[PDB]
């Protein structure tokens, strides 16, 4: 079995770089039989690929039209991996981050791009506000980052802030209520 | 092959275009990049697939041998019916063998084909807005950006505006 | 790619078809995925209608033409998720299948709107489907199917 | 500004014959024909065979 | 098809032209119209004609069976006989549903190859006096009257002339 | 011929190339002559070759029949046995003869295509520096001496020098 391993921090400034990492096992990124691609997903925009590389007597990228002017991504044959690189970040990019292997199968020796086996996602934030705890009212009103545990899902307040009821624990700022 | 676009006035194939068996290779000031034809690209698998299939299915009604003694004083149809099984094992062999020759060279006549007209598609559309260099490609009169390409995939490619 | 119904919900040994109508048509290129929340996506269906690995015999795919098909032959309880399509790098939109109960109406305090069903309801935030009772709860003045 | 026309290459060594060719490397091919086998009498679909042995 | 003209460049045919399988229609200020290349057409009739009696004929010399019983004490023999009959029966039908198949194929590549063939003889002689507009017609130049288009139809158009 | 130069764009062969099937006659101020395309022809001869080894060869295990006789009261089996040797018969004297005939159909279509192609490939290297007659012929804007000429057999022509 191939398992991919993301790791990269989930929080990026706005107009700075957003820079993940995919670890491969059970494969080579310079294999003939895959595509090393990144997909990200928002509530909003839904999935979206947004590139590849892969290996064929010689190394190739594709990227989409859509963040073509920011975005790198390299494989490295030291480590068996590959970047994602997204340069001046706004808070439309802010999603959950996918690596994912297509070209693995394939129609009669063409890739189809079908994702057969996918990353566990990272969930980047773009933001400045910084850690924040709660306070408690129960209304949980005004932390950052996610998450806190005590519930409705958390939603993120034009302050930048996030809130949620509960019908308090928040690790990031080391507070408990 | 048959149709003179592969290994032939096209010099090699395309490592760098993944996605599809045939397809465009574009060079503007934006950048540069492959695009599979997926159209031509999904024919082409419609086609050998059904070939396949075809091939498979017909060689299911076929001779199938059975277990058959006899004594020391039958030796005569013994014989017969060695050769007679034997006779068929050969005719089927033959069949299938000389099945898969004639139509592996049909199969790749085909995908040559395909390519031709690929090329012809894109030519009969550009007419006298491109050079025509002799290798697989047209160097543009005009300028033409990402969206300009594209109308030469489409089959939209507004010859009039040009 | 536009896919039909963007949700459903259905019973427990439902028969279930999602639909996605593609821009143009090729049969390889379709794929169908199936999301479970706060999960990567796994392949389902590839080239319209071969089985992913390990994928159970109750899923099926069609094609025809433009339009493609997801079909769930007898729903389980573990099939609760949002299935994709996809040719070449673009994907449909999603369908929601939801595992549907009798109409439930919200017990309201203030704002919260307490074990409904269906879904849509006029008062903010929802809770996932509950996996007992299948209601949901939203976080004054209600609208919905099933006050101040 | 150009564009090209062209076709599907990779690193395979598959090989096919054909009426006027033998040995034509190809990007793809499909084996149809079994060539191993166990090398064991078995039960046919359960159903035990009845073993004379001498 | 594999010539690219049928259901190519040339996206349909003509319920208009009765008269023959492939021909021209011209378009000028007299009027307009259809006209079958009679030539193409009968190289093509012949073509068929030939094929049809190839197929039928190759297929003359082929396995009769023959009634033959045998009693209760027979019965190996009587199996052999049976598997014997079915065996060149299956063969058979094996060889006739393949000829079919296989010249169907070709048949219909031929006529696709006719078309083309007709096309390019025509752009052949009309050269630059022309153009080629990517849909199996060319839009002349200089006025071209009945005299004028049968002489493309001819052969004979004079090039030098225009 | 299905790619419409043998015996199509090109009226007829040449009596007056004998070194090899296909090739180029040039004429200039020096002179004029017939050169034969060595490679296409060598292309031509291995194709030929390993296609009439391949019939041979496939042709190898074939129905051998045997003598056996029968008594006056073995009518039924004498029957069956004829009947089983000249099924066989017609079965491989069916398989020689079509195996034939579709093969003698693709040799000549074979050179036609050979034919074509090396029209082509002048035609992609000339591109708009000579006029394309429509019969096999292109007339040169410029003077092309006899090394110009070798220049285009070889592939070499350089087409921005002109
Ligand atoms: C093929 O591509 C051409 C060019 O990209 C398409 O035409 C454009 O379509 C977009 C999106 O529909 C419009 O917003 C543009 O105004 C069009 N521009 C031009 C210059 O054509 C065409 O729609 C596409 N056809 C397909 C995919 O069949
Ligand atoms: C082919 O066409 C040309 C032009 O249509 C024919 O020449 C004309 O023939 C007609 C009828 O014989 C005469 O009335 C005209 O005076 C001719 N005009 C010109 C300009 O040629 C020619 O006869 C035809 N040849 C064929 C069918 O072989
Ligand atoms: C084709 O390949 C096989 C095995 O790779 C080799 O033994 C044989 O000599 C080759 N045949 C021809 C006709 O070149
Ligand atoms: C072919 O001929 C030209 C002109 O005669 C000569 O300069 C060149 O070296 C030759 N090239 C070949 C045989 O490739």
């Amino acid at each position: 079995q191939v398992q991919l391993q993301q790791s990269g921090p989930g929080l990026v400034k706005p107009s700075q770089t957003l820079s993940l990492t995919c670890a491969i096992s059970g494969d080579s990124v310079s294999s003939y039989n895959a595509v090393w691609n990144w997909i990200r997903q928002s509530p909003s925009r839904g999935l979206e690929w947004l590139g590849r590389t892969y290996y064929r007597s010689g190394w190739y990228n594709d990227y989409a039209e859509s963040v073509k002017s920011r975005i790198t991504i390299n494989p490295d044959t030291s480590k068996n991996q590959f970047s994602l690189q997204l340069n001046s970040v706004t808070p439309e990019d802010t999603a959950v981050y996918y690596c994912a292997r297509s070209g693995h199968i394939t129609v009669f020796g063409v890739n189809v791009d079908a994702f057969d086996m996918w990353g566990q996602g990272t969930m980047v934030t773009v933001s400045s506000a910084s850690t924040k705890g709660p306070s408690v009212f129960c209304l949980v009103k005004d932390y950052f980052p996610e998450p806190v545990t005590v519930t409705f899902p958390a939603v993120l307040q034009s302050s930048g802030l996030y809130s949620l009821s509960s019908v308090v624990n928040h690790k990031p700022s080391n507070t408990k209520v | 092959g048959l149709f003179g676009a592969i290994a032939g006035f096209i010099e090699g194939g395309w490592q760098g275009m993944v996605d599809g068996w045939y397809g465009y290779h574009h060079s503007n000031e934006q950048g540069s990049g492959y695009a599979a034809d997926k159209e031509s690209t999904q024919k082409a698998i419609d086609g050998v697939t059904n070939k396949v299939n075809s091939i498979i299915d017909k060689m299911n009604t076929q001779f199938e041998a059975v277990g058959r003694e006899f004594n020391n004083l039958e030796r005569r149809i013994e014989n017969l019916n060695k050769k007679m099984e034997d006779g068929f094992l050969d005719v089927w062999t033959y069949n299938a063998e000389l099945l898969v020759l004639m139509e592996n060279e049909r199969t790749l006549d085909f995908h040559d084909s395909n390519v031709k007209n690929l090329y012809d598609k894109v030519r009969l559309q550009l007419r006298d807005n491109a050079k025509e260099l002799g290798n697989g490609c047209f160097e543009f009169y005009h300028k033409c950006d990402n969206e300009c390409m594209e109308s030469v995939r489409n089959g939209t490619y507004d010859y009039p505006q040009y | 790619m536009t896919q039909s119904p963007s949700s459903l919900s259905a019973s427990v040994g439902d028969r279930v078809t999602i639909t996605c109508r593609t821009s143009q048509s090729l049969s390889s290129y379709t794929h169908w995925y199936q999301q479970k929340p706060g999960k990567a996506p796994k392949l389902l269906i590839y080239a319209a209608s071969s089985r992913g690995s390990g994928v159970p015999s109750r899923f099926s795919g069609s094609g025809s033409g433009t339009d493609f098909t997801l079909t769930i032959s007898s729903l389980q309880p573990e099939d609760f998720a949002t299935y994709y399509c996809q040719q070449s790098r673009t994907f449909g939109q999603g369908t929601k299948v939801e595992i549907k109960r009798t109409v439930a109406a919200p017990s309201v305090f203030i704002c919260l709107l307490n074990n409904f069903y269906p879904r849509e309801a006029k008062v903010e935030s929802v809770t996932e489907q509950d996996s007992k009772d299948s209601t949901y709860s939203l976080s004054c003045e209600v609208t919905h199917q099933g006050v101040t | 500004d150009q564009i090209c026309i062209g076709y599907h290459a990779n690193n395979s060594t598959e090989q096919v014959d054909t009426i006027m060719e033998k040995n034509v490397t190809v990007t793809h091919a499909q084996d149809i024909l079994e060539k191993t086998h166990n090398g064991k009498l078995c039960d046919l679909d359960g159903v035990k065979p009845l073993i004379l042995r001498d």
